[PDB]
DNA sequence: ATGACTGGAAACTTTTTTGTACAACACTCCAATAAACAT
DNA sequence: AATGTTTATTGGAGTGTTGTACAAAAAAGTTTCCAGTCAT
């Protein structure tokens, strides 16, 4: 009902938990396999519509990326097909447009702005009527292409019937990324897909909490006098956490507490001990109106509560 | 006609149009 | 001393039309925004600090770039001043 | 008007619509006391368009192509009578109340079984006068189901009027572009033409405004 | 896999390892199994023949109807443009250079038609005025430097398309500074080297006829930056004497918004001329009559799939592309579903196929629902004979489709003339559109219906002042198509014209007179043809061959619901899984179900800000009871971690679809973007 | 008696400081680029 | 001698950390509409 102190299931794992996730539940596994083969009966149905300037829309449930991987190994062995799976924080519009230059068209990268490359690739596929290209783009609606400048680039390539676009939709706001001025080029053809399978690939961008090994390996390679200062500010933080107007301790009372607990001796040496803390994203200073530099720790409320239990040895 | 005047004017299109056969006698 | 947009000026525009005989002095509606836009190219109004790009003909929160002294002394020197208009400027709006 | 360049290009356009009795021969020369009576009805529908060069030989031409049902207005305030889809004409009507009403005092038009306090039923406040209030998408998903008669299934062509109306200049965006987790929008056009459309598909919006109690 | 365990997404598969280079056609995949391979390629080559010919009719019908609008546009480009050269012949007269001419072309809410409405006009300007056409929109460059850069390439591409004196010349833009003199100097040099010294005096008759002006189009300008649109117009105002600029506006709403985006000083030099474009209120009369009601096109769709198609056109966008894709997805399945639909191909082509049929084609005819009911109604002596013979069956199959086509070629004429004859009915009980009458016609018996019993008194209201100008117009159109095919049916209409023209000069003193007797008789002959050549398709045999009635499977291709698809699949998993062991109800929630099922029925009751700490313990209340494990004993800490591990993965999948959002205002308080109550 | 006094008296205006929200800003980098300095 | 690299260079091309409102949900204050009494 509060933070993370009532339940003992704290610190969510990232790689040490996939060992017990492989044992899935075979609840009616025979009915789930035949559901995937239901869409496999329409193998020779996609090429009868994509060659006329149409696209394939994938929506519904299940892993949308685990279904197109089987269709590529059945009829994509002699056709120019490019699969795009952009989900990690790094996929942009420059890693796709500049990838078909020195591989498909065999030309080194030397474009200038964004609009200079858009009108340069159209002349290569318009004068030639024998340059097919299948775009097996997975999860088109990622998280770094919500702007209107991302669909107008790919929308120009949809006007030609020699370019095949196959994308997947995994969001309830499908017509929110394209209006009537763009549907004339794509000409979306909706096809429901039922797979019923979890996702074990793109799960990385979501917020877990912070690794406890970072706060543990930082004090081992730290000076002995600096560890007593970090363990002193954590005690006064939880005791005053109930106060909603907690603005942080001042610098005058902090300098007096050092000599009371046999710590630092002067002022310039105390500021030198705070250099390895501000660079490790542990504490930071704020421009106070009273001319006093406040001291706070920008971490979670439940993280500091689990630090006093590991220092008992 | 006296009970419909005790509610909101917006819900009048769901009660008068539905019960139009009862509010037209004689 | 507080900002205000242009739609507040339109509220008093249809207020002066009263207490007047039915003639041809009454206007329509699009002439109001055309008369106010002429002061935009003259730099007689100044935003608080930001000019919104998506602002229409309702959200302006502009002010004034004059004073309450030269506006009253520039009435007797203006050529052709109506009688039913000069009395409204001197008074503090006491009638409807 | 005050500039001399405006009257230079306007007086020439009034010559074809003033020299009619001269060509026919019903009015001789030197007669400035009898030509103002016939031209008076011809100037009442043209003096209200100042600083606008659009008024030419194409304004009255639109009325010639409207032999069937002359209720449509094309030329003089053509934005009042335009063509709107069935499920799209209610979008501009429902979004107008979501940009001038609080995010809490909205239960008075749905669940009337609540307990009203009567705050004053103040009037000259900044409500409905400061501008369109920023509203996300949770408000539109709960008000379009009450204006329409039968049920409506939110398919692909239902949410298409949200982004297509941005190009048509009917709603503004909250500055920079948002992500996808429910963006915020505002308004653009007031109720200058909403009342004209509501009187055609049998609708009343005056009884739905919160400022007019 | 091998394309997702790294930090790059550049994975291509070019067929280069194979030595040979072969090409796989499209028609080779139409026969996936035992579905007449010899006939699968024969119906696919005709699929493009009936599609490339109807597109040539669409571009021809759209062009011939806009001739009345094009004539009104060419007059403005030849009277106001001719005075431009005359105004430059004197240095004292400057009455036109102070303003910029602009032809405003208003448009509707449809934006996809901007390519076909302006595409046909582009070819019209190349044969009547200047051939140089500049096209641009708002998605190009919305700035100052890159905006003028795109205009330079437009004037260079439209000039190299003429094989005259110039040829190929590769150009590298690498910078050449430019401003306002780059377009002025290029316009002066292009009028000197192109023609072998033909310019007259004071700029006139440059290109044989008149001087080619610089005309541009603004199809997408309302979404463009308003600050940029007020900078390029104030430059050519004072430089108009050496730079003829023509502007074309394409407002998709109304020209009233122009006064709000442009100030009074900018609009003072813009002679806006309005031109109302042909809306979709009159094009539906031709695109729905010359395509789906002709003899040359044997493809006819049923009212069940046609009425649902017109609803989307009226409830959403109003563009002609709805009819293009409507007859596209339904045509590829017309020959793929029923194999007997391949015979529907005119008349000279259909006769060359019935005489050479396979053994599998006769099995569907004997099992056709619209064919077995006709034999039982006629004679019973041919019910046990046609099921065994092979050569006599072909003689009657080719005879039924001929008599059925006679009913079709006559229905094409008695439908448009009856609509015009019944067009004199006010209030429009059957709709004003030519297809609205067919909507209420294919629902029940025309002569036996509730709505038909009320319109019997409205036709009797027509007296004398209105029954004299109806048949005089319908008879002229009736004779323009009837090529003396059925003289027994077209005779009753001709005899009624001789009676009405004879009574035209006999009603001087005539008011039960002779005219009232014929008034009550002409209403019976019109109703008599209803019981003859106006029966619904459910009566004539062999109607399931060319028609198609299945709107349940045609809505998920062009108007699907991504939100409803994931709504009914989670609240009721029994409709898709189909198993009696896991039967879902309306209130009770299941326990044996994936993580995407229980998590959807739990947060529905939640309001706005709900903590997930007390909600996580409630999710495991149905998981422990679903594993069929004895709860009377104690469990270990390892088994409890597996339940919590899959719970975190379920939260990451809920926010991925866009429904919830974990706010950072407090600790683990995810916000629900859905208000309950409706 | 109801109608007259003082006696107390519940919503209800004000502020308001709180977080957010979105505004710039110096911004490092770039991407030819272009001339120059060799060829 | 007939070219072509270098060679800073440079104006874009983003860039991220800023700062000034911003819109409440409370915090106040502001009497409160009778209550009691007392009489007749």
């Amino acid at each position: 009902d509060r933070t993370l102190q009532k339940l003992k299931r704290a610190k969510l794992d990232q790689q040490t938990l996939r060992n017990l996730l492989s044992k899935v539940s075979p609840s009616f596994s025979a009915e789930l396999k035949q559901l995937n083969q239901q869409y496999e009966k329409l193998f020779h149905k996609w090429m009868l519509q994509l060659h006329l300037g149409f696209n394939i829309v994938l929506y519904g449930l299940g892993s949308k990326r685990d279904l197109l991987e089987r269709f590529r190994t059945t009829m994509l062995q002699d056709s120019i097909h490019v699969v795009i799976n952009g989900f990690f924080p790094g996929i942009s519009v420059k890693s796709v447009l500049n990838s078909i230059t020195e591989e498909v068209l065999d030309h080194m990268g030397t474009f200038r702005s964004i609009l200079d490359q858009l009108d340069w690739i159209v002349n290569k596929f318009k004068e030639d009527s024998s340059l097919e290209l299948f775009l097996l783009i997975h999860n088109l609606d990622s998280q770094m292409l919500r702007g209107e400048k991302s669909q107008q680039i790919i929308g120009q390539l949809s006007s030609l019937h020699n370019i095949y676009l196959i994308a997947s939709i995994d969001h309830l706001n499908a017509p929110l990324m394209w209006d009537h001025a763009k549907q004339s080029l794509f000409n979306w053809l909706w096809y429901e897909t039922t797979t019923y399978s979890p996702y074990t690939e793109e799960t990385s961008y979501e917020n877990s909490s912070l690794p406890l090994s970072s706060l543990t390996h930082v004090l081992r390679s730290l000076t002995p006098n600096a560890r007593g200062i970090f363990r002193l500010l954590i005690k006064y933080q939880l005791d005053n956490q109930d106060n909603p107007s907690y603005i942080g301790l001042s610098f005058q009372d902090f300098y007096q507490q050092c000599r009371e607990a046999f710590l630092v001796n002067s002022d310039l040496t105390l500021r030198a001990q705070l250099t390895e803390f501000r660079d490790h994203k542990l504490i930071r200073t704020k421009k106070g109106t009273d001319g006093v530099e406040y001291l706070l720790i920008p971490v979670d409320n439940g993280t500091l509560t689990d630090f006093l239990e590991k220092e008992e040895e | 006609e006296s009970f419909i005047d005790t509610q909101k004017f917006s819900v009048m299109r769901s009660m008068r149009k539905t019960f139009a056969r009862y509010l037209s006698f004689r | 001393e507080e900002p205000f947009n242009f739609q507040m000026v339109y509220n008093e525009f249809q207020k002066f039309v009263q207490r007047k005989a039915h003639s041809v002095y009454n206007f329509e509606k699009p002439v109001v925004m055309k008369a106010f836009e002429h002061l935009q190219q003259l730099e007689l109004i100044k935003p608080m600090e930001r000019t919104s790009g998506n602002s229409q003909r309702e959200y302006q929160l502009m002010k004034l770039l004059l004073d309450n002294t030269q506006i009253m002394n520039a009435l007797q020197k203006y050529p052709n001043c109506p009688t039913d208009v000069r009395q409204w400027a001197t008074s503090s709006l006491s009638w409807l | 008007c005050r500039d001399l360049k405006e009257l230079r290009h306007l007086a020439v356009l009034n010559f074809p619509k003033y020299c009619e009795p001269v060509v026919k021969g019903e009015a001789s020369e030197r007669d400035t006391r009898k030509l103002w009576r016939n031209i008076e009805p011809h100037l009442k529908k043209a003096m209200q368009t100042v600083y606008l060069r659009e008024i030419s030989s194409s304004q009255w031409e639109k009325l010639q192509k409207d032999d069937t049902d002359p209720g449509q207005l094309k030329g003089l305030s053509a934005h009042t009578h335009v063509e709107l889809p069935y499920y799209s004409k209610f979008i501009l009507i429902a979004a107008y109340l979501a940009s001038y009403n609080p995010a809490r005092t909205d239960k008075r038009f749905f669940l009337k079984h609540h307990g009203k306090i009567k705050k004053t039923n103040h009037e000259k406040t900044s409500n409905h006068l400061l501008g369109p209030k920023p509203f996300p998408l949770d408000r539109l998903l709960a008000i379009l189901y009450s204006i329409v008669d039968s049920r409506v299934a939110p398919t692909a062509n239902i949410f298409s009027q949200i982004t297509s109306l941005v190009t048509l200049q009917l709603l503004t965006l909250v500055g920079h572009d948002d992500q996808l987790d429910g963006p915020k929008y505002k308004c653009t056009v007031s109720l200058d033409f909403i009342r004209a459309i509501a009187r055609t598909v049998n609708f009343d919006i005056i009884k739905y405004l919160y400022d007019f109690l | 896999m091998a394309t997702s365990s790294m930090s790059k997404g550049c994975f291509v598969f070019k067929p280069n390892s194979k030595k040979r280079k072969i090409s796989l056609p499209i028609e080779d995949y139409f026969n996936k199994g035992k579905n007449e391979p010899e006939d699968s390629k024969l119906r696919f080559e005709t699929y493009q023949l009936i599609w490339q010919q109807m597109k040539s009719e669409n571009e021809r019908l759209q062009e011939e109807l806009n001739k009345n609008l094009f004539d009104n546009l060419i007059e403005f480009l030849q009277k106001s443009h001719s005075g431009f050269q005359k105004n430059s012949r004197d240095l004292g007269g400057q009455i036109k250079l102070r303003e910029i001419p602009t032809a405003a072309l208003v448009l509707g809410v449809n934006v996809t038609d901007h390519d076909l409405t302006f595409g046909s006009l582009t070819e019209a300007l190349q044969n009547n005025v200047t051939p140089y056409v500049v096209s641009l929109q708002a998605k190009d460059c919305p700035d100052m430097k890159h905006f003028l850069q795109k205009l330079i390439s437009q004037l260079m591409d439209c000039c190299v398309d003429i094989k005259s004196k110039e040829e190929e010349s590769v150009h590298v833009t690498q910078k050449t500074h430019y401003s306002m003199d780059s377009l002025s100097s290029w316009y002066m040099t292009v009028t000197q080297k192109t023609d072998p010294k033909m310019l007259s005096k004071k700029r006139t008759t440059s290109s044989q006829w008149q001087s080619p002006p610089v005309v541009v189009i603004l199809k997408d300008m309302e979404s463009f930056a308003t600050k940029v649109l007020q900078d390029f117009i104030i430059i050519s105002s004072q430089h108009l004497h050496e730079f003829p600029l023509i502007l074309i506006f394409g407002i998709a709403t109304s020209p009233i918004i122009i006064h709000r985006l442009l100030p009074h000083a900018v609009s003072s030099l813009l002679c806006i001329e309005l031109f109302q474009s042909l809306s979709c209120k009159e094009h539906l009369t031709t695109v729905l009559d010359k395509l789906l009601l002709t003899t040359q096109f044997p493809f006819k769709i049923n009212e069940k799939v046609l009425q649902v198609l017109t609803n989307i056109f009226l409830y959403h966008d109003f563009s002609v592309q709805n009819f293009i894709k409507g007859l596209q997805l339904s045509l590829l399945e017309h020959f793929y579903s029923q194999p007997l639909s391949v015979l529907c191909c005119n008349l000279p082509e259909a006769k060359r196929r019935i005489n050479f049929l396979s053994n599998n084609q006769c099995e569907n005819i004997r099992r056709l629902p619209s064919f077995r009911r006709y034999v039982e109604k006629q004679a019973s002596e041919k019910q046990v004979a046609l099921l065994t013979n092979e050569r006599y069956l072909k003689e009657e199959t080719q005879l039924l489709l001929e008599n059925l086509h006679v009913y079709h070629m006559n229905y094409f004429l008695v439908l448009r003339c009856l609509h015009k004859f019944t067009s004199s009915l006010p209030k429009y009980p059957l709709g004003r559109q030519i297809r609205e009458l067919y909507c209420t016609c294919l629902e029940k018996n025309i002569w036996d219906s509730e709505e038909y019993a009320s319109v019997l008194q409205l036709l009797r209201m027509l007296a004398k002042d209105e029954l004299m100008t109806i048949l005089e117009k319908c008879f002229k159109v009736f004779k323009s198509y009837c090529e003396n095919h059925l003289g027994s049916t077209a005779k009753r209409i001709e005899e009624f014209l001789a009676q009405f023209q004879s009574l035209d000069a006999e009603t001087k003193e005539e008011e039960q007179t002779k005219f009232e007797v014929l008034r009550e008789n002409v209403v019976n002959f019109i109703d008599c043809l209803v019981r003859e050549y106006l029966l619904p398709p459910e009566t004539q045999p062999l109607h399931e061959v060319v028609y198609f009635s299945a709107a349940h499977a045609l809505r998920e291709h062009l108007n699907a619901a991504p939100r409803i698809a994931l709504h009914t699949a989670l609240n009721n998993p029994y409709y898709y899984l189909k198993n009696e062991a896991l039967k879902s109800e309306e209130g009770c929630i299941p326990n044996i179900a994936p993580d995407i099922c229980i998590a959807y029925k739990l947060h529905l009751e939640c309001s706005r800000l709900i903590n997930l700490v007390d909600w996580s313990e409630a999710f495991a209340t149905v998981v422990t009871a679903a594993e069929k494990m004895d709860a009377n004993s104690a469990t270990s800490e390892e088994m409890n971690e597996i339940i919590h591990a899959r719970f975190i993965r379920a939260v990451s999948e809920l926010e991925l679809l866009g429904f919830i959002k974990p706010t950072k205002q407090k600790t683990d308080h995810v916000a629900r973007l859905t208000w309950g109550g409706c």
